[PDB]
Order: structure tokens, then C-alpha cells, then sequence
């Protein structure tokens, strides 16, 4: 059973961690605009 | 007791005076002083 | 069976305010265990924060810790028990931490190394034998508790969002040179960074 | 019969707070609560703010506590009349 | 373990057919006309034989237990790995909600 | 393992050992140095080819056995209680334990230690120690610390430990420092007067 | 205060050696077994006393950065018959490797080499060790080393101050409950 | 029937025992 959980544990951390970094791909363009948009209130 | 130094000045920079309600001795919380001063004033407080 | 005052369910709830299936038996033994293991948990965090000597002393009524970490905020660490705002960030902490308390009886580092020793911290074994240092590589050689890591890492979190709003605000409001900032990927629980920059709006090479 | 019943209710409430004292000296407070005089039906005195780092907190039963379970009685120190606090 | 279950189903159909076989011998037994005389004694035979193989069996079986037999209660468990396991899928599932959450609040942007 | 160096400065004067502690602590206060403890150094003789054990207060568990030019052993406090216990084929030698006690001053990075080798209950010439942990390399700071007794110490500076006379990149190691106490303890003793 | 500790030994063959280490498993506390392989030297000085100081020396070959382990282990206390127990005096030392030069300039010379491969077990202080001795083939040669014999060595050991004796009651007690796989008892060294 | 002396399969062996505690005090057949 221990086998088996922790590879489970694993591989979702592996999907996890990917995810952090598609998710911080994201962020990083989100942050290259909002950041230079004109707008000017 | 929030009480300040001087008197032009913020929320910090004021010596936070607390009673631990399970010893009830006197404890002050000042920003950037030095440890061994605190716990020296501590000590003077608690004392009188 | 249910051992008495391990039924219901349990679940520690950490909150910041700016005031003041399968198988049936398996649920009622998982509930039971983590009741249970949440009880350590609190039992753990109370004696901590009565016992030991600590800045800005905390305040525990009935089973709730209400703490200043900073003096305009309070962070409230209370167990719940229902017997039958949430950060669940700080309560996978202190389940985590928790955990690995249990693990350093069982860790695999404090059991003779070498052979025939003391079994004890084969790091501390070697630091002796090469001569470490007064506090260099001793000092305490880790001798924290779970309520003084929780509150370093409160208020960790809650320096960060300031920072944020902060900046957010100053991209919101000044408009007129700019202002970029780019989050770094990985960060830590007591650590964080970014990259602030202040170009122009349309003369973005030359204004670096 | 009601004046049985409440000094068997009173002696149990007594002793209910009494094992609740040594409940909480056991896991949490650990020394900064301590038991000066516990007399089963007639008193139970709790003392906080030691001098390590004096107060007592006495639950008696006196006569008949014709008005209230007999109120608490804070015995040293006679706390200062503060209309929010002492009444709570 | 497979080897358990078989034993134990052995077992139980031994007992039930030596239980039938007696029944059938006392029912013959008060019979006014007892036909099955070599019958009856092949009865008996196979009774007594099927009595045998239990005990036998029954005997080998305990001392299975007693060769994996010590007192001890046995203290080496797998809550650890269960435990992590369990904090590993509540944290994957906030991450699920959270993402979640954002994916609403980008399509509410987009309904405008 | 942090180049150190270890050389004897003259108490000398009328100046009393202990007041030249004193004059020299005054020097560390003017490097504005300040105290982070206490340390102690004490040795255990045995007259065999010669067996001299030398340990340090700033390294809490470890026991320090050096046979001479032959090889150091850094092993646990339990190799003290072990030789003692064994002694029948031990040399009991002499009541030669030779002990530096004083005070510790830290300076960005630069630990001095200024102590007075009392012999016995006797004492009699004085040891400093200049040790800089971010240096691992031997040579890069036998430079650097004959650089920094020239600006404090001032005249008297030394000529640098015999393992910093050996040219390597080799890392220094604690063994050389309690190399260093070993000649500074040999020197006292020889220095009688 | 002086570290005494207490041994119990006894054989498992290696037909057995599975078994054994199926029922130790399931009753010491919930670790994986550490493997280890151990080299041991035996030093002896030939004093002036007629008896011989002897002090082993024990390299893990297995591991990295593990300090060389001088151990003393002196005469046995045994003497009452209600204990069941080696009690001897043992001094434990972690060492660093110059520690072979330093005693063979001290005078200690070395005697035999045997290196030891086998698993690690622990109940509570207890320490289960299962072992193989094998006799070193050439002494330079650790590589190569003959089997002393078939069966596996089991040693349960507790090594505490002189006044504990309550966890060498427990340790008779634990050998006694796996008797049914094997047997672990005193044998003293003479013969 | 009848039942005699059959312990389930024996994994000790005394004289083997006292062999390998001499060779670990003596080191017997070690050298």
C-alpha cells in the first residue's frame, strides 16, 4: 500500500508542479500588461 | 499601553507594553531595539 | 467502535482579521485520526504558547490562540470541534510540521550512522568529531516551537500582500513614468522577491 | 427539598470546576494556574499571576446562597470596581 | 492467502456433509426397514473418514498460525505514508478549487 | 575550518600579566570588538614517541590527541574519558597541563582571542589567536591575517604557522590550530625565565 | 557515568533468514531495514598486564562520510542468574580516519578483520542486528572475503548507564517471545 | 495412531552458535 500511495503522492506533485509553472507562465504575461497598459484614470 | 516617545510620530516607533495573562509580568515590544536592551528594561520594569 | 471524544469531526481553522467512497469504517477511523491528531496539534500549540517565553505574548480563553504578529493585525488559530477566511495554507503547515515532529523520533539520520555508537542526530555526530564551532553548526541545533515557526510564517504572508497592494495601488493611482513588477516562480515561507521596475511609457529601451 | 437539591447541585458544580482546574493545570497553563485551597462544598481557591513569573479566585458555599449559586468571591485582592469587567 | 480461504470452505463442507451423513445414519437407524445395510456401513466409514481429515487438517492449519505466532502485538504501521498521501490530495484539490475560481472570474470578464 | 594564527606577545614591562590582559582588552574595545563568550583551552601530557591532547572550548564536543609530526585525531569528549580510564599503559608524565583562558572579541568577521598560558596555577606569557572563519584556504589568509597583526598588534606580529609555511591549497582545518596551541604551549615552557 | 551494554546472541541459518526477517519487521517499530556493511579491525597492545587492551575499529564501506567507530568493550559483569545478559563496560568513540596511522604509531598493533554485512532493526532502545561474517580474503583485499559460516548471527543489544537494568529485562523478555523462529541466548565468549 | 518427536522445522544449532561467539572473542578460523 505504501508503494502505492507514494507514487501516487508523487506523480501528482510532479502534475502539480508543472501546473505551478504553466500557471506562473501565465502570471508572468498578465504581469507584462496590466502593468503597461496606457488607461491613465 | 501604546505609549509614544515623541510626539510627532506613527503606530510604530512607540514602546507596546503587554501583561501576559497567564504570568502577568510586563513585556515591551519596541520595533528596532536591540534584544539585550529589551529584555534589560524587562527586567527594570518588572522589578518596579 | 469510536474511542470516545475522537467522534464528530474536527478541523483546526487558522483565519487573519483586522479587528480587535469506499469502505464504511474507514471514514469514522480517518475522522477519528485526524480528531485526534488535530487535538495534538492544538494541545502542542497551546503549551507552546503558555510555557514559552515569547515578544508580544498571546492570549489562549478556551480552545482559540489570538495573537498579534504585527501590532495592527490578528491572527486567530482555534480548533473547531462539531461533534456530530480560512487559510488553509497555515493548517497544511501545521499538519506538515506536526508530522515531521513524529518523524524525528523515527528519522532515519538519529540511528548510528557508523556501527556499534549512541544512535543520536549523526549530523551533531559529525559536527563533534570534525570540531564545529560554539554556535557555527550548534548553537541550538534546532530547538523552535510549531507557534513560533506559524506566526514567522503569518507574518511573512501578510508583509507580502502589503507590498503588493501597496504597489498595486502606486500602478493604479501615478501613471506618469510606470511601474512593473514581476513575482518570482519559486518563493519561500519566510521569503519572497520581486523585480520593480520604472520605465517610461513609450521609451521603454533607452529608460532602464 | 430545595434546599437539598441546591447544595447537591452546588457541591457538584464545585468539584465539576475543580477537576476543569486540574484539567487545564494538567495540559495547557502548566504552573501559571495553581490550586491554594480546594474544601469539597465549601470553597475552591484558584491562584494566576504567581510571583515566580498571592491572588486567589474562591468558590465558597456559605449559609444558604439564597440569591446565586454563592457568588465568586476574589479574596486578596478585591478587584477595583470596573462596571464592564467585574460584572463579567 | 488464497491458501486460508481454500482451507476454510474445506472446512465448512466437510462439516456440513459429515453433519447430513449422521442425520441420514440416525434417520436409517429408527427406519422399520433398514435397507441400506452395506450402505449404512459405507456411511459410517465415510463419516468417521471425513472426521479424520477435519481433525488433521484443523491441526496443521493451528500450527500455520503458530510458526507466524509470537504475542507481540506488532508495532510497524503505514500511517505514515497514508497520512501524506491524504494531506498530498486535499492540497491538490484547493489547487483544483482555486484554479477553478480564477477560470469563473476569467469568463464572467468574457461575458461582457 | 578558518585561517587562524596563533603567536606570543611579551606581557613583558611592569605591566602585570593580568593588567596586560587588561591594556590589550583596551585594544580590542579601540577595534571596537565586542565580547561573544568565553573560551578555554586545557592539555593532558604523555611523556610517549610523545602524546599531547589539546581541546578548545570553541569546539564543544571534540577532543583533540596530536602525536608531534604524526597525525592528528579529532574524535568525541569520550576519548578523554577512555584514555584516562585505560592509564596503565598510558605515560603519566607530568603535571605539565597547560591551560589559555580569556576572553573572546568578534570583530566583522574576525574572531581574536587574547589569553594568558597559566602553567599550573602559575601564570606566564600570553597567546593570540586571530581566526577568520570565511577563509577556508590556507596561505590566502596567511596573508590576511599577517596584514591584519600588522594593523592591530601592531610590532611583535608573527611569522605565520608552520602549516601556513607549507605551501598548499589544502584547506586549514581545526588539526593546525591545535597544532599552533601545541608549539605555543612548547614555547612557554622552554621560555622559563 | 559509564555506557554498559547489554548483548543476547543466537543463530538463524539462512534457509531461516527470510522468516526471521518477516517476523522482526512485523514486530520491531515501523522502519525499513538499513543494510549495512561494516569492516572491523581488532587492535590488541601487549602491555607489561598480561591481558591485552583490545580496541575495534569499524568502517561503514556502505556509506559516505560516516566516521570510523573506535569501540572498548571490557570484561563481563555477569553474576546473578536472574538477568539472562552480557553486561560489559563499552566506551564508544566516533573517530576520523587518520585514526588508523594514529594508533599504529601509538603502538596498537592490528589483529584479524572480518567485515560484516547484514540488517539493522530497532524496538524502542533495542537493536536487533542480523549479520554474516565474512572472513576477509587477504587482509589488503575487502573485496574479496570467505563466509565464516551458513548461518546468519543475531545480536540484541541495549546499551544504557550501569544503574538502568529495566530495558535489559525488556531486551531477555523480547529474545525469549522470538523463540518460536530462533533461539537468542547469553553463550558466554570462553569457548 | 501415535505422535513423536516432529518440531516444525529447526532453525537453531547450538554448536554453530558457540562456533561464531568464539571466532568473534578468538578469531577462530578468521586468520
Amino acid at each position: 500500500r505504501n508503494q502505492q500511495l507514494r507514487t501516487l503522492q508523487e506523480e501528482c506533485d510532479r502534475k502539480l508542479i508543472t501546473l505551478r509553472d504553466e500557471i506562473s507562465i501565465d502570471l508572468y504575461e498578465l504581469e507584462e500588461e496590466y502593468y503597461s497598459s496606457s488607461s491613465s484614470l | 499601553l501604546v505609549v509614544p516617545i515623541l510626539e510627532p510620530c506613527g503606530n510604530s516607533e512607540c514602546l507596546h507594553i503587554f501583561v501576559d495573562l497567564h504570568s502577568g509580568m510586563f513585556q515591551l515590544m519596541l520595533y528596532g531595539l536591540d534584544q539585550a536592551t529589551l529584555d534589560d528594561m524587562e527586567k527594570s520594569v518588572n522589578d518596579d | 467502535q469510536i474511542p470516545s471524544d475522537l467522534e464528530g469531526s474536527a478541523y483546526i481553522k487558522v483565519s487573519i482579521q483586522k479587528q480587535a467512497g469506499s469502505p464504511h469504517w474507514q471514514t469514522k477511523l480517518e475522522a477519528a485520526q485526524n480528531v485526534l491528531l488535530c487535538k495534538e496539534i492544538f494541545a502542542q500549540l497551546s503549551r507552546e504558547a503558555v510555557q514559552i517565553k515569547s515578544q508580544v505574548p498571546h492570549i489562549v480563553v478556551k480552545n482559540q490562540i489570538i495573537s498579534q504578529p504585527f501590532p495592527s493585525l490578528q491572527l486567530s488559530i482555534s480548533l473547531c470541534h462539531s461533534s456530530n477566511d480560512h487559510l488553509y495554507v497555515l493548517e497544511h503547515n501545521l499538519h506538515l510540521l506536526i508530522r515531521e515532529f513524529h518523524k524525528q523520533t523515527l528519522s532515519s539520520i538519529m540511528m548510528p550512522h557508523p556501527a556499534s555508537a549512541p544512535f543520536g542526530h549523526k549530523r551533531m555526530r559529525l559536527s563533534g568529531p570534525q570540531a564545529f564551532d560554539k554556535n557555527e553548526i550548534n548553537s541550538l541545533q534546532s530547538s523552535e516551537g510549531l507557534l513560533e515557526k506559524i506566526i514567522k510564517q503569518a507574518k511573512h504572508i501578510f508583509l507580502r500582500s502589503r507590498a503588493a497592494a501597496t504597489i498595486d495601488s502606486l500602478a493604479s493611482r501615478i501613471e506618469d513614468p510606470q511601474i512593473q513588477a514581476h513575482w518570482s516562480n519559486i518563493n519561500d515561507v519566510y521569503e519572497s522577491s520581486v523585480k520593480v521596475l520604472i520605465t517610461s511609457q513609450g521609451y521603454e529601451q533607452i529608460c532602464k | 427539598m430545595y434546599n437539598c437539591l441546591h447544595s447537591f447541585c452546588l457541591s457538584l458544580q464545585l468539584e465539576v470546576l475543580h477537576s476543569q482546574t486540574l484539567m487545564l493545570i494538567r495540559e495547557r497553563w502548566g504552573d501559571l494556574v495553581q490550586v491554594e485551597r480546594y474544601h469539597a462544598g465549601k470553597c475552591l481557591s484558584l491562584s494566576v499571576w504567581n510571583q515566580q513569573v498571592v491572588h486567589k479566585v474562591t468558590i465558597k458555599i456559605d449559609e444558604n446562597d439564597v440569591s446565586k449559586p454563592l457568588q465568586i468571591f476574589h479574596d486578596p485582592p478585591l478587584p477595583a470596581s470596573d462596571s464592564k469587567l467585574v460584572e463579567r | 492467502l488464497a491458501n486460508e480461504r481454500l482451507r476454510a470452505l474445506e472446512d465448512i463442507e466437510r462439516e456440513i456433509g459429515a453433519i447430513l451423513q449422521n442425520a441420514g445414519t440416525v434417520i436409517l437407524e429408527l427406519s422399520k426397514e433398514k435397507t441400506n445395510e452395506r450402505l449404512l456401513d459405507r456411511q459410517a466409514a465415510a463419516f468417521t473418514a471425513s472426521v479424520q481429515h477435519v481433525e488433521a487438517e484443523l491441526s496443521a492449519q493451528i500450527r500455520y498460525l503458530t510458526q507466524v505466532a509470537t504475542g507481540q502485538p506488532h508495532e510497524g504501521s503505514s500511517y505514515s505514508s497514508r497520512k501524506d498521501c491524504q494531506m498530498a490530495l486535499k492540497r491538490v484539490d484547493y489547487a483544483r478549487l482555486k484554479l477553478s475560481d480564477v477560470a469563473r472570474t476569467c469568463e464572467q470578464m468574457l461575458e461582457n | 575550518m578558518g585561517v587562524t594564527c596563533v603567536s606570543q606577545m611579551p606581557v613583558a614591562e611592569g605591566k602585570s600579566v593580568q593588567q596586560t590582559v587588561e591594556l590589550l582588552t583596551r585594544k580590542l574595545e579601540m577595534l571596537g570588538a565586542e565580547k561573544q563568550g568565553t573560551f578555554c583551552v586545557d592539555c593532558e601530557t604523555y611523556h610517549t614517541k610523545l602524546m599531547y591532547v589539546m581541546h578548545n572550548s570553541e569546539y564543544p564536543l571534540s577532543c583533540f590527541a596530536l602525536f608531534e609530526n604524526g597525525p592528528c585525531l579529532i574524535a568525541d569528549t569520550n576519548f578523554d574519558v577512555l584514555m584516562v580510564k585505560l592509564k596503565g599503559f598510558f605515560q603519566s608524565a607530568k603535571a605539565s597541563k597547560i591551560e589559555t583562558r580569556g576572553t573572546r572579541y568578534q570583530y566583522c568577521d574576525f574572531l581574536v582571542k587574547v589569553g594568558t598560558v597559566t602553567m599550573g596555577p602559575s601564570a606566564r606569557g600570553i597567546s593570540v589567536e586571530v581566526e577568520y572563519g570565511p577563509c577556508v584556504v590556507a596561505s590566502d589568509c596567511w596573508s590576511l591575517l599577517l596584514e591584519f597583526l600588522q594593523s592591530f598588534l601592531g610590532s611583535h606580529t608573527p611569522g605565520a604557522p608552520a602549516v601556513f609555511g607549507n605551501r598548499h591549497d589544502a584547506v586549514y582545518g581545526p588539526a593546525d590550530t591545535m597544532v599552533q596551541y601545541m608549539e605555543l604551549f612548547n614555547k612557554i615552557r622552554k621560555q622559563q625565565q | 557515568i559509564n555506557m554498559m551494554e547489554y548483548l543476547l546472541q543466537g543463530s538463524v541459518l539462512d534457509h531461516s533468514l527470510e522468516s526471521l526477517i518477516h517476523r522482526l519487521r512485523g514486530l520491531c517499530d515501523n522502519m525499513e531495514p538499513e543494510t549495512f556493511l561494516d569492516h572491523e579491525m581488532v587492535f590488541l597492545l601487549k602491555g607489561q598486564q598480561a591481558s591485552p587492551f583490545v580496541l575495534r575499529a569499524r568502517r561503514s564501506m556502505d556509506r559516505a562520510g560516516a566516521p570510523w567507530h573506535l569501540r572498548y568493550l571490557g570484561q563481563p559483569e555477569m553474576g546473578d542468574k536472574n538477568r539472562h545478559a552480557l553486561v560489559r563496560n563499552c566506551v564508544d568513540i566516533a573517530t576520523s580516519e587518520n585514526l588508523t596511522d594514529f594508533l599504529m604509531e601509538m603502538g596498537f598493533r592490528m589483529d584479524h578483520e572480518f567485515v560484516a554485512k547484514g540488517h539493522l532493526f530497532r524496538k524502542g532502545i533495542m537493536k536487533i542486528m542480523v549479520y554474516k561474517i565474512f572472513r576477509i580474503l587477504v587482509p589488503g583485499n575487502t573485496d574479496s572475503t570467505e563466509a565464516l559460516s551458513l548461518s546468519y548471527l543475531v545480536e540484541l543489544s541495549v546499551v544504557a548507564p550501569a544503574g538502568q537494568d529495566m530495558v535489559s529485562d525488556d531486551m531477555k523478555n523480547f529474545a525469549e517471545q522470538l523463540k518460536p523462529l530462533v533461539h537468542l541466548e547469553k553463550i558466554d565468549p570462553k569457548r | 495412531e501415535s505422535g513423536g518427536l516432529r518440531p516444525n522445522k529447526q532453525t537453531f544449532n547450538p554448536t554453530d552458535t558457540n562456533a561464531l561467539v568464539a571466532a568473534v572473542a578468538f578469531g577462530k578460523g578468521l586468520s
